[PDB]
């Protein structure tokens, strides 16, 4: 019944170490996308205040 | 205090320089390690005549500079260029007077007696450190894993090394040194891009293969059927936009480059790859310490970095190593700064005070003294 | 070494299915903000260029 | 109580030490038999500099330290390293006083006068015990069966012995030695297996090939057709997995290890073996007592453990005993502590409290007075 737990438990580890590492990559492509975002909204606002007054 | 927020932590590579205050958490200054010297003579506007640049400025003028890299292979090189990438990083970057902070510094698996007798030479007689310490590069990556017995396979940006270590002490006679890293594999992405039917003409086409490489690059478990899969042609194909709008694809050698790292002859390299490199270290070490090191093979490195490099080693070691052994591969997300972020805990450690090499232990012992 | 490793697997698999979890939240708030972000980066180019334009 | 709980016992050996309360039924400590002292300066994490290592500490860091074995052959050949084993085995593996407990110790078969001497000197003035007592070890092997007369053929890791016993006096000039133990076998196993194909190439594979010997090792009868047998290759081998997969596999071997101890040509000793070494220790005695050890050939100690010992040397004096006489092999379960038992007995006993050499016998008689 033991190898069966044992093989049961390194599959299971494996995969949550695969999750877990799929993850430190989506969440931080993310402070990076959302970081990006941010900084484009601030960059689109001064650009459309400055089309503002040279109109 | 005094220390505690005092201590500075800059580890010295190959391609980037990683540097910042013992405690942080991770580098407040990476930067390259270059210096540029003006092939002619003239300004930037605003500025007076520069005898050199150092890191970005380098890089971002090198086209009227001759750049030079003072680290080949993670050796100190050149000791003028050096202590000008220092300069740069203690006055510069973390804009710290020296002479009032504790150094640990970081040095390669087999530097050279002589060079850790250098560099705390030039540190203690020209910077004027209170104190200072070298550690070595995989022993601060494992430790700050937590362990202390494990084997670390370290791959930056000019060397991949192995370094086996026991309750701290790195094994000298089991570490490999494998001269193909990041750098080599930039080049080779490089014309696998070309030879897709590509032109990395001018600077800025040059520049963004490495970015390439980074952000779509790949290590394939099976490496095998993953070109067959290429071939059935999946959604598994990649367009980067370019700094225009030149949308290049790169479907399939996204993962002929880190296969690279595991066939050397992909590059006519008749060297072995990373993970019979991994397996022969610990062929070449004690018998009854080989479970440990199987069971913590501790990644850490730049070129460590390509998605499931880890599944691959994974199953490259377990099938080399005896079936009644446990393998076990770690690779943390921040290793990039494995190397740094160890010395980070270790120099902020309420117990290394005692080990730092202080000018008193200098003016008095000579460069042997923190040579150990 | 059974009860050992049967408790080990299931602290594993309950670790797994957590993190699992946190991330349909993480690549869901995703799809969301690269979204957003692209959606302002165009009505930027476009403002960008109609200030060209005025100017 | 005082001491009926109190009395310690000690059994010193060439490779065990073995230890514990008279009364318990078994030691309640057993250890190697080593003094490592460490090769070069450094510490493990969180501990202080450490002079000497002991027991399995020195065991488990043996490749930084110089090991040392302080009794050679059954004889204590090094006392400052010997009062270091000692000085472990009450302060940290039985954690008692030993200034508040009686100490029984054993000592070998010829030990010199001198020594039971000296072994008191360090007992009485250097760990200053309350009383103490040296008993031979086959004379309490013999007597932890019941009996008072019987041989005992005794035989641990450095040395093997004939002890012939009359109502509990030792015969000292009808004692046999025979320096080829368990240590001896162990090494010849390694060979014979190397020579099977193998390799016990790192320290995890040299140590297990001991538990080899332990685990699968047998003393067939009829050693001539069991090796005849192997040929016709039965279901007579046996495969043992490694601290991996390694499935090593021993047949034959097995067998032809403890052969050694009936054949020292095996191992180019020129010495006679264990059976006819029992018998010439009989017919160097008293011949009216010769039917006595016959009929009480009491065996004890690590090495006579290995399965169908007491069979062959049962039919091996037998065959050159006269027929006349009544042979008898005893072999007890427990034989591996044969020795300590008879010493948990004997002092915990109602009349041994009148034997206990006490601080006032001896600061008022010198050493001799224990010495007998």
């Amino acid at each position: 019944d033991l190898e069966r737990a044992e093989e049961r438990a390194e599959l299971s580890e494996g995969k949550c170490a695969e999750l877990e590492e799929e993850l430190k990559t989506v969440t931080n492509n993310l402070k990076s996308l959302e970081a990006q975002a941010e900084k484009y909204s601030q960059k689109e606002d001064k650009y459309e205040e400055e089309i503002k007054v040279l109109s | 205090d005094e220390d505690e927020t005092t201590a500075l932590v800059c580890d010295n590579g190959s391609g980037l320089v990683k540097a910042g205050f013992a405690g942080d958490d991770a580098p407040r200054a990476v930067f390259p390690s270059i210096v540029g010297r003006p092939r002619h003579q003239g300004v930037m506007v605003g500025m007076g005549q520069k005898d050199s640049y150092v890191g970005d400025e380098a890089q971002s003028k090198r086209g009227i500079l001759t750049l030079k890299y003072p680290i080949e292979h993670g050796i100190i090189t050149n000791w003028d260029d050096m202590e000008k990438i220092w300069h740069h990083t203690f006055y510069n970057e973390l804009r710290v007077a020296p002479e009032e902070h504790p150094t640990l510094l970081t040095e390669a698996p087999l530097n050279p007696k002589a060079n850790r007798e250098k560099m705390t030479q030039i540190m203690f007689e020209t910077f004027n450190v209170p104190a200072m310490y070298v550690a070595i590069q995989a022993v601060l990556s494992l430790y700050a894993s937590g362990r202390t017995t494990g084997i670390v396979l370290d791959s930056g940006d000019g060397v991949t090394h192995n370094v086996p270590i026991y309750e701290g002490y790195a094994l000298p006679h089991a570490i490999m040194r494998l001269d193909l890293a990041g750098r080599d594999l930039t080049d080779y992405l490089m014309k696998i891009l070309t030879e897709r039917g590509y032109s990395f003409v001018t600077t800025a086409e040059r520049e963004i293969v490495r970015d390439i490489k980074e952000k779509l690059c790949y290590v394939a478990l099976d490496f095998e059927n993953e070109m067959a899969t290429a071939a059935s042609s999946s959604s598994l194909e990649k367009s980067y936009e370019l700094p225009d709008g030149q949308v290049i694809t790169i479907g399939n050698e996204r993962f002929r480059c880190p296969e690279t790292l595991f066939q050397p002859s992909f590059i006519g390299m008749e060297s072995a790859g990373i993970h019979e490199t991994t397996y022969n270290s610990i062929m070449k070490c004690d018998i009854d310490i080989r479970k440990d090191l199987y069971a913590n093979n501790v990644m850490s490195g730049g070129t460590t970095m390509y998605p499931g490099i880890a599944d691959r080693m994974q199953k490259e070691i377990t099938a080399l190593a005896p079936s009644t052994m446990k393998i076990k591969i770690i690779a943390p997300p921040e290793r990039k700064y494995s190397v740094w972020i160890g010395g980070s805990i270790l120099a902020s450690l309420s117990t290394f005070q005692q080990m730092w090499i202080t000018k008193q232990e200098y003016d008095e012992a000579g460069p042997s003294i923190v040579h150990r």
